């Protein structure tokens, strides 16, 4: 199978530099060139340049002329992109493309899962999850504080409660940190009999949270 | 563009004498303190192996009955004593300026007493036609040299375009050949005539012999 | 509009500053040179030396810019041929031409240096290219040059015009892997004496002369 | 710098409708006998995906609801019968000249 | 040990692409030029172009110039041949050579086994294998008719028959299929008395066949 | 091949980079010649000096220049489709020129030191000459006569 495959996500502090990797398989490694495209969170794509494995050549866009450095080991066929005197604004997904032929400025066709590189001055300072108890007939939920680096995961009863929950995603605070809420819709009538726990995992900090939810 | 002129086309030698293969380019292809002349082995079936390279240097593990001589525009190889192993296909090449031509080949034949064909016919079976179409065959077989013709008869008349024939290889075992002639009709074609035959110009012969059967006779 | 309809004359005008010359910015190399030729040409025979329809059966023809518009429409030179690839592809092309015309033949050509590497990667697919003219003293090549520059009749990009005078018997051959602006007509000139280039403004009636100055005729029988 | 404007920023369109989603450059992609837009599809955390190139030519294993048109300065990509699968992000792009830039997007519902 | 070794025989429809490959092996890849020669069937070679792997730069012959493509891949110091628009005459044994010396224009000494690229249009039709009889003191036969393509094998009395054996090569018919005739010399006396059985084996078809041949 | 060049080529298959060098201590302004091959395919290119991407370099106090060969198929003049450039200069007193190269040079095998002479230059005619001595000449016939005009 053609691929790419990408190094995966990773903080960064401000000021400093950080290194994308795009592992090619399937296909000859040379003979495509690579761009590197990027795309920031809620936002559209941005280009950055291309890479030509053959030769080591490459062109950058001038928003990104001063700091990108793309690179490839043919060895192993393999690309990496090195981004420098990182600020905030940078933080996104950057993503490896191969051209779909040779030659011709053609398009796109093979990319990489993407790589979330997040740019800001935090510890990956770990979650705390507290309850959205409800009070009557009405949904339930459960909230994520001030947590840092994404991402975080939620679920519900241990991987059970899969009915008519809702994550709703992050927000970047002030703080520097995220926060999130997790909601269940639901009957009222089970509610007070039933139990529920919020769920949390946390990998970057090795933190997993469980938080019981009720009246 | 240098075209490389070789001959001749084939050799008739026997073991221990020497075989001269003379290549000839249109144009010099000698510079740099260098001619850039190769002579290629190719036995049937197989790549070619580098025999020598730069008109005059022999490659490694090659045997020393092979040698190269000349310059300029002129090219030899040499080969002596000439043995069963070097019967093949031998190649000149140029490396002096695109395109790298070669020359169009040599075939060599160890050199043999003349020696009749064994001749036979084999009429079409009957599974032939429960296809559709039967061939007749006509055989040469262990004769030297390779010129013998055959020429195909039916109800003694004259056959024509309808025919096809494949020889083998010099056989090591006594360096002879054979020959399958073809002659293909339709059941149809085949029904409306009913004597086949097959005749032989060859060295071996006093005078052309052909064969002959008739169809479906006990 | 003179190309279908003029290949004679007595002498040439030209005003002062014309504007409609080079559509598509770039350097005509030995222009002057070129003026000094057809000085001397009382006429010549505009022929298809590289016919559009069969010359180049693989090459996408019909490449057009807005800096050449006519009438509105982007258009190009009607004396060249912007060449482009076709299906993905600029394949090598080796077109050659004898002239057998038994005159000195004018031939015109170009050099397209794009404004960006992938300008020159979409029309010619190759980031490398090389032109190579060449004939039985002429011998020349040109790399393209890429580069952004001051945004020329809105074009940032160049084309380097080039010419030469291929003489009877003579053939020059191109060779390119891109970015030619190949001749699609050429010339075969007719030198004459007494014949010029006049630099003005002035107008014209169908009155006939035996002098001719930019200020005006001269009809008069003095030597001075 | 080839600037690919992109219409319209959302689309409400119902099951088995025709989505039209409008791009245009600031100047002609068209040369080579190419016109050199590209239009992708990326659902939500997902990567993009190519749906067509040269602005007419759909890729291998896409689905055939999915049709380009256009050219020179003014491109299009149809969609019918639109289907749940088709709800995400639609981009332009134009590998023309440098810097290759895409459209800013075009949400579908 | 030193050695160039190439992809397997092939068949290919007029008007579509082959790629061939050679796998280089014991030497620097990089270092010496790889040439692309052929030879049709029963003729001589003829050249195609070469490829330097270091640079992936090229040159191929007039006759090849607008067809055929030449790569390589250097982390597997492996080359690629790439004919398009294939024509009939186009079938041939397509080889893989390295020059004996960098730099200057020496000889071809490593070589590759050879592919046998066969153009025709035809859907690998299977062979029918039939009798070719004897009547009296003389040798026998086997003939195959009209399969494709080659190559095809044949033997006779499921190998132990090695004596006075003639494997005639094949022919191509008009009819765009193959045919060819086996022999064995013998003495007439154990004709009759012991039984003979043709055998032929066509591995693209997957297809054995025995056939016994009796007066 | 001309005489009063060389046309190197490689040996035992090397083309080794060149460097040689010439200081004119004459006391006179020497005529340098040399050339460059524009052969006509890579593969004589390859043949004659066994590299790809050859070039030329010459240099002096003020002259410094490089040429690289151009290959490329051209009309067969004098049954030969590539092509020499030839180059020259005036080497002054003192100075130092050096030719570099990894390929296509068409080296200097003699040069000349210039004397400069007033009086004399170039006449294009194709009249004979006898062992006449004369006063004054010009390319139809001398002049023996004490005219002024
Ligand atoms: C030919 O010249 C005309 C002007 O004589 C150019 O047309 C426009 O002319 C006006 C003045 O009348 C200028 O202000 C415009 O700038 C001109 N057009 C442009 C695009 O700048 C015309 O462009 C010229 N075209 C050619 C091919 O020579
Ligand atoms: C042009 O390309 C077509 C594509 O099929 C091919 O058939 C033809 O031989 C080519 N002709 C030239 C002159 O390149």
């Amino acid at each position: 199978q053609v691929q790419l495959v990408q190094s995966g996500a990773e903080v960064k502090k401000p000021g400093a530099s950080v290194k994308v990797s795009c592992k090619a398989s399937g296909y000859t490694f040379t003979g495509y060139y690579i761009h590197w495209v990027r795309q920031a969170p809620g936002q559209g794509l941005e280009w950055m340049g291309w890479i030509n494995p053959n030769t080591g050549g490459t062109v950058y866009a001038q928003t990104f002329q001063a700091r990108v450095t793309m690179t490839r080991d043919t060895s192993i066929s393999t690309a990496y992109m090195e981004l420098i005197r990182l600020r905030s604004d940078d933080t996104a997904v950057y993503y490896c493309a191969r051209e779909r032929g040779t030659g011709a400025p053609d398009a796109f066709n093979i990319w990489g899962q993407g790589t979330l590189v997040t740019v800001s001055g935090a510890s990956t300072k770990g979650p705390s999850v507290f309850p959205l108890a409800p009070s009557g007939t009405a949904a339930l939920g459960c909230l994520v504080k001030d947590y840092f680096p994404e991402p975080v995961t939620v679920s519900w009863n241990s991987g059970a409660l899969t009915s008519g929950v809702h994550t709703f995603p992050a927000v970047l605070q002030s703080s520097g940190l995220y926060s999130l809420s997790s909601v269940v819709t639901v009957p009222s009538s089970s509610l007070g009999t039933q139990t529920y726990i919020c769920n949390v995992n946390h990998k970057p900090s090795n933190t997993k949270v469980d938080k019981k939810v009720e009246p | 563009d240098i075209v490389m002129t070789q001959s001749p086309a084939s050799l008739a030698v026997s073991l221990g004498q020497r075989a001269t293969i003379s290549c000839r380019a249109s144009k010099s292809v000698s510079t740099s303190g260098y001619s850039y002349i190769h002579w290629y082995q190719q036995k049937p079936g197989q790549p070619p192996k580098l025999l020598i390279y730069l008109a005059t240097n022999l490659e490694s593990g090659v045997p020393a009955r092979f040698s190269g001589s000349g310059s300029g525009t002129d090219f030899t190889l040499n080969i002596h004593p000439v043995e069963e192993e070097d019967a093949a296909t031998y190649y000149c090449q140029h490396s002096r300026d695109t395109p790298y031509t070669f020359g169009g080949g040599t075939k060599l034949e160890i050199k043999r007493t003349v020696a009749a064909p064994s001749v036979f016919i084999f009429p079409p079976s009957d599974e032939q036609l429960k296809s559709g179409t039967a061939s007749v065959v006509c055989l040469l077989n262990n004769f030297y040299p390779r010129e013998a013709k055959v020429q195909w008869k039916v109800d003694n008349a004259l056959q024509s375009g309808n025919s096809q024939e494949s020889v083998t290889e010099q056989d090591s075992k006594d360096s002879t050949y054979s020959l399958s002639s073809t002659l293909t009709l339709s059941k149809a074609d085949y029904e409306k005539h009913k004597v086949y035959a097959c005749e032989v110009t060859h060295q071996g012969l006093s005078s052309p012999v052909t064969k002959s059967f008739n169809r479906g006779e006990c | 509009e003179l190309l279908i309809s003029r290949e004679s004359w007595s002498y040439i005008v030209e005003k002062p500053n014309p504007e409609n010359g080079t559509c598509y910015p770039g350097h005509f190399a030995d222009y002057e040179e070129l003026r000094e030729q057809l000085s001397s040409v009382s006429s010549f025979e505009r022929f298809e030396i590289f016919p559009k329809e069969s010359s180049w059966p693989n090459h996408t023809t019909t490449g057009v810019s807005a800096s050449c518009s006519h009438n509105g429409e982007s258009s190009f030179y009607k004396n060249l041929l912007w060449l482009t690839g076709k299906n993905g592809l600029y394949p090598n092309l080796s077109k050659s031409y004898a002239n057998n015309k038994e005159k000195e033949v004018l031939v015109l050509w170009g050099v397209h240096h794009p404004p960006n590497i992938g300008d020159q990667r979409a029309l010619y697919h190759t980031e490398n290219a090389y032109v190579s003219v060449v004939s039985s003293h002429y011998s020349r090549k040109f790399t393209p040059e890429i580069a952004k520059r001051p945004k020329v009749r809105d074009q940032e990009g160049r084309i380097n015009y080039y010419w030469t005078l291929l003489e009877p018997g003579d053939t020059i051959i191109f060779e390119a892997n891109g970015n030619l602006i190949a001749p699609r007509y050429a010339f075969a000139l007719s030198r004459g004496f007494g014949s010029g280039i006049i630099n003005s403004n002035a107008p014209m009636d169908e009155c006939d002369a035996k002098c001719q100055t930019p200020q005006g005729a001269i009809n008069s029988s003095l030597p001075f």
